[PDB]
Order: structure tokens, then C-alpha cells, then sequence
């Protein structure tokens, strides 16, 4: 048994989208399916679920008058069209066998996804500041000093620390994706405090997608 | 209709895992179909277990004897069994009911089979620099790093005062010593920076809380 | 989309995988229409003859299939759709009231 | 108000699967076997042993 997702991409608020999954190694044409949703980094949501013959249909209330659910059982092929999208409808996008049994049910098997971004932003580069320690621990001279990288569109952004002089100790973040839809990263290397005054400090920010290269006196 | 499960539960290998699921007063557990399914990184759930007695259930296709199902209705809970943990087991798990169209999921439950000696996490709280404040903005930034089960809970204070506004937290994430770190970040104005004398990350782990202060003075 | 007095508007990927007989441009004298197979079926050969039969009209199965789209009419060579989410950003700077003397 | 349309399709895709066959006239003529029989050949002489 097989579920392949597709249809999805990057859309913006607004719009419309249509989801399609196509099914193969069992009967398509018996069976109730149904389309569940994974935030990233957040838990499963049903959205929709269509019976075998598609006479009875069914919508969670977070997408009733926007999403609406098809069947094409002689291509084998099921369809979420989205309509009116927002930023709550960006998600993985599941397709599954919502099977009917006597007493027995369940979401039996799951295709791999696809992803849906719903984001307003078109593209835009970063600023890039200093975090200076201002305290000192002096827990064997070890002091944690680093840059934050804020406000960028694309995710791909490579950090460097001394133009690759610095390599112990570094530490490079994952980033945030914050609602105004653009993300901020941090980075972070603890040093001796023996080189407080000795060493100057610098931060390699490299940002390919807007054509930034920023670095900052850390 | 509210499913009610724990962000994160840990164990060790042959440990019997107990799972619970929580039903709202709106449903009656005693009454309902259990589905769990079974979620490792970088994979699509898989139909776990379904429950609705001892002489009513399925195990999922290749799950092993090992797993097993209840019920309490004192609590209105539903658990997930686990006989002699082992490492394969290590996923998250999510809870599910039907009630008239509705799919209703759980939290999900993202269960750690321990391999490591709990870590201490290690919290480190930056101030606002300047450049960014002469530009009317000031963002702290608080990183969690070399900690145990990816699961911690960061709350931001000011002056005594929890605040719930300008936070963005992201999510675990395990990284070269097997272990997970994790950044969470707080926005505000220069003015709003300047209006409190003292703010605070407090990251909670395993009911253990560390917490760094901050201070622009 | 344009079927028959009824109006639709239609994403791109599913409008090219539709299993219909189909031709690209309009009309000068006899389009050619490929994959005619979609709507005509040959059945049961016996050794010197085989039955062929249309399969009929295809309304109800697209008007299915088109469940939940962005609807639209068309009149007057150019009428269209009806979906509104105008943002709009106004100054009354020029606008003064009528009759304050 | 509109009428949906002819449901030929509609119908058509949905009898996909099932044993069908045609009649002409007024009879209705079936495509299905599973005949059991039990036949004896006493009588049943033969045409040319001389």
C-alpha cells in the first residue's frame, strides 16, 4: 500500500491551493479517506474525511467554507482543495485510510506528506548584532560571548566565527520562525577570559539567498 | 472534546512504559475506540494500537507483543503499554478518538528511551546590545544547550510579572552529542526594554527549574 | 473553465491531467482531438467483429470533480468572477463636507 | 434553479466491478457458467460397427 502526496508548495495568504494523492496496492474504490494535518513541530489535526462512494462528507470547523474534499475512484486519485488560505493552514499535509469496519475504525496507513507554507513576506535579508557577555563567570576563565542573526527570509544562512580561524567552542542554533513569517538565528562561542583583551572577536554572517555578507564586531 | 496527553514522558529499556491519554468530561473512556499511532523522526505515523478492551483490539502491522492497551474510568484515561522497553521504541505517540465526524488527536506523548544520565541543561541569557537599541528595537535571547529528553519549558518574566507577549521558542533539537539544545527569544521596544528594571529566562526541565536574570543596568 | 453556460475557476496541474479527449488551440475546421479513447471503449471481440460504444456525457463527473471551486459567470464577452479581499489603504484629505455655511 | 445534468457517467463509472450482460428481445440473456449436470448415455447407440 502505497499514498503519494503532491499539489503543495509555497502560497500566500489567500489563494488557493489543491492537494492530490494517488493510491495503489489495494482497493481505493472501498474505502473512507481522510486528510490530517502535522504543524511543524506541533501534533496531528484531522481535516477532512470523504467516505468510499463520497456521498457523506466531513470537515473540521477550523476549515468548514474554505477547504472541500473529492474523490475520483475510477483514477484512484483523492483531492483537498483549499481555498482562502491562512497562515493556521501551514502544515505537513497527510493522506489516509480512514477505514470502516463493524465497531472498528482507524487511520490504518499513512503516505509520506507534503508541505504547505502559507507565508505573506516575499524575500529579505538579515541584521546582525552583537551579544557581549558584560558579566563574568569566571568558572576556569570561561566566558560565552556571540551574535544574533534577525530577521531574514530564506533559512539557508552560514554562520563563521574569525573567518574560520575560530572553530573550538562554536555552537550555531537552529532558528526561529516568528509570526511576522521571517526567521532569526543565533550563534555563540565560549572563550578563555584570558583574551578578553587580546583576541578581537568576530562574527561571519553569510546570507547567499539575499546576497548579504555581514560581519560584525562581536 | 479535549484529549489530554503529557508533552514528554522518559524511560529505560525493559521498563513496563505507561503512556496515559486523558479524555474531557465529553466523552466516557469506557465507551470509545482507542487509536494510537506511532511517530519516529523523519517518518509518517504509523497505526500503533487500537483499544477498546482486553478482547477488543489489533495490534499495528510488525508492533510487537509488547504492547498493549487500557482503560480507567475514575480518571476517564486510556494508557499505552509497553512491556520490556527498548530502544526502537523511542517515538512520539499520539492518542486518537472519532465522535460524530470529528477526529480528535491527543498532544501526543514524545516518549525518550533513556540513553543518557539525565543532563543538566546549561542556560545562558543575553541582553539587547546597543546598535540594535539606536534602532528602536531591543530582543533578548535566551540558548538552552546539552540537556536531557528534548523537552523543556521556558517562561519569560519581567519585574515579577509573567509576560506572554513577543515569545518565540524553538523546538528541541539534537545535535552533536547526541544531546538537544534549544534558543527562545524575546521582543520588545526599546522603551519596553528600558520600562522594567529586570527580566528573567526560566527554563524548566523534569520539574527542575534554572533561571538567568538579566539587568540594563 | 468554461463547460456550458456554467463557469469556473481552475488550477493548472489538474486541468492538464484531465483523462478527456482534448484539443490545444480553437477552431478553423476540424480539430483534432487526441486521446479519443477517453470517452470511446471497444469490448468483447469474436474473430471478425468487436463492439464500440460511446461512454457518455461527462457533466456530472466534472461538475463533481469541480466540488468547492472558485465560482464565476461570464456575460457580455468579459463578466467574471465573484470573489472580493480587496486591501485598501484611503485619505480623505480633498474630500470637505457640503452645506456647513 | 438548474437541473445537474445527465448522470450516465455518474452511473456508468460506478457499476465498474460487478458480472453484466445484454438482452435482445425481451429476454434476458446472462454471462455465467456453474452448471451442474448428470447426464446417462443408455440410449445412445451408435451409427457404424458393420
Amino acid at each position: 500500500v502505497q499514498l503519494v502526496e503532491s499539489g503543495g508548495g509555497l502560497v500566500q495568504p489567500g489563494g488557493s491551493l489543491r492537494l492530490s494523492c494517488a493510491a495503489s496496492g489495494f482497493t481505493f474504490s472501498s474505502d473512507g479517506m481522510s486528510w490530517v494535518r502535522q504543524a511543524p513541530g506541533k501534533g496531528l489535526e484531522w481535516v477532512s474525511y470523504i467516505s468510499s462512494g463520497g456521498a457523506t462528507t466531513y470537515y473540521a470547523d477550523s476549515v468548514k467554507g474554505r477547504f472541500t474534499i473529492s474523490r475520483d475512484n475510477s483514477k484512484n486519485t483523492l483531492s483537498l482543495q483549499m481555498n482562502s488560505l491562512r497562515g493556521e493552514d501551514t502544515a505537513v499535509y497527510y493522506c489516509a485510510k480512514d477505514i470502516t469496519a463493524p465497531g472498528r475504525n482507524g487511520l490504518d496507513s499513512w503516505g509520506q506528506g507534503v508541505v504547505v507554507t502559507v507565508s505573506s513576506a516575499s524575500t529579505k535579508g538579515p541584521s546582525v548584532f552583537p551579544l557581549a557577555p558584560s558579566s563574568r563567570s569566571t568558572s576556569e576563565s570561561t566566558a560565552a560571548l556571540g551574535c544574533l542573526v534577525k530577521d531574514y527570509f530564506p533559512e539557508p544562512v552560514t554562520v563563521s566565527w574569525n573567518s574560520g580561524s575560530l572553530t573550538s567552542g562554536v555552537h550555531t542554533f537552529p532558528a526561529v520562525l516568528q509570526s511576522s513569517g521571517l526567521y532569526s538565528l543565533s550563534s555563540v562561542v565560549t572563550v578563555p577570559s584570558s583574551s578578553l583583551g587580546t583576541q578581537t572577536y568576530v562574527c561571519n554572517v553569510n546570507h547567499k539567498p539575499s546576497n548579504t555578507k555581514v560581519d560584525k564586531r562581536v | 472534546s479535549v484529549l489530554t496527553q503529557p508533552p514528554s514522558l522518559s524511560a529505560s529499556p525493559g521498563a513496563s512504559a505507561r503512556l496515559p491519554c486523558t479524555l474531557s468530561s465529553d466523552l466516557n473512556v469506557g465507551t470509545k475506540n482507542m487509536y494510537w499511532y506511532q511517530q519516529k523522526p523523519g517518518s509518517a505515523p504509523r497505526l500503533f494500537l487500537y483499544y477498546y478492551s482486553d478482547s477488543d483490539k489489533q495490534l499495528g502491522p510488525g508492533v510487537p507483543n509488547r504492547v498493549s492497551g487500557s482503560k480507567e474510568t475514575s480518571s476517564n484515561t486510556a494508557f499505552l503499554l509497553i512491556s520490556g522497553l527498548q530502544p526502537e521504541d523511542e517515538a512520539d505517540y499520539y492518542c486518537q478518538v472519532y465522535d460524530n465526524s470529528a477526529r480528535v488527536f491527543g498532544g501526543g506523548t514524545r516518549l525518550t528511551v533513556l540513553g543518557q544520565p539525565k543532563a543538566a541543561p546549561s542556560v545562558t541569557l543575553f541582553p539587547p546590545s546597543s546598535e540594535e537599541l539606536q534602532a528602536n528595537k531591543a530582543t533578548l535571547v535566551c540558548l538552552i544547550s546539552d540537556f536531557y529528553p528534548g523537552a523543556v519549558e521556558v517562561a519569560w518574566k519581567a519585574d515579577g510579572s509573567a509576560v506572554n507577549a513577543g515569545v518565540e521558542t524553538t523546538k528541541p533539537s539534537k545535535q552533536s552529542n547526541n544531546k538537544y539544545a534549544a534558543s527562545s527569544y524575546l521582543s520588545l521596544t526599546s522603551d519596553q526594554w528600558k520600562s522594567h528594571k529586570s527580566y528573567s529566562c526560566q527554563v524548566t526541565h523534569e520539574g527542575s527549574t534554572v533561571e538567568k536574570t538579566v539587568a540594563p543596568a | 473553465l468554461t463547460m456550458n453556460n456554467k463557469h469556473w475557476l481552475v488550477h493548472k496541474e489538474w486541468f492538464h491531467d484531465i483523462p478527456l479527449p482534448w484539443h490545444a488551440g480553437a477552431d478553423t475546421g476540424t480539430p483534432h482531438w487526441n486521446n479519443k479513447e477517453a470517452l470511446v471503449e471497444f469490448k468483447d471481440a469474436h474473430a471478425k467483429r468487436q463492439t464500440v460504444v460511446v461512454l457518455g456525457s461527462q457533466e456530472g463527473a466534472v461538475h463533481t470533480a469541480l466540488a468547492g471551486a472558485l465560482e464565476a459567470e461570464m456575460d457580455g464577452a468579459k463578466g467574471r468572477l465573484s470573489s472580493g479581499h480587496l486591501k485598501c489603504r484611503l485619505k480623505m484629505d480633498k474630500l470637505r463636507l457640503k452645506g456647513v455655511s
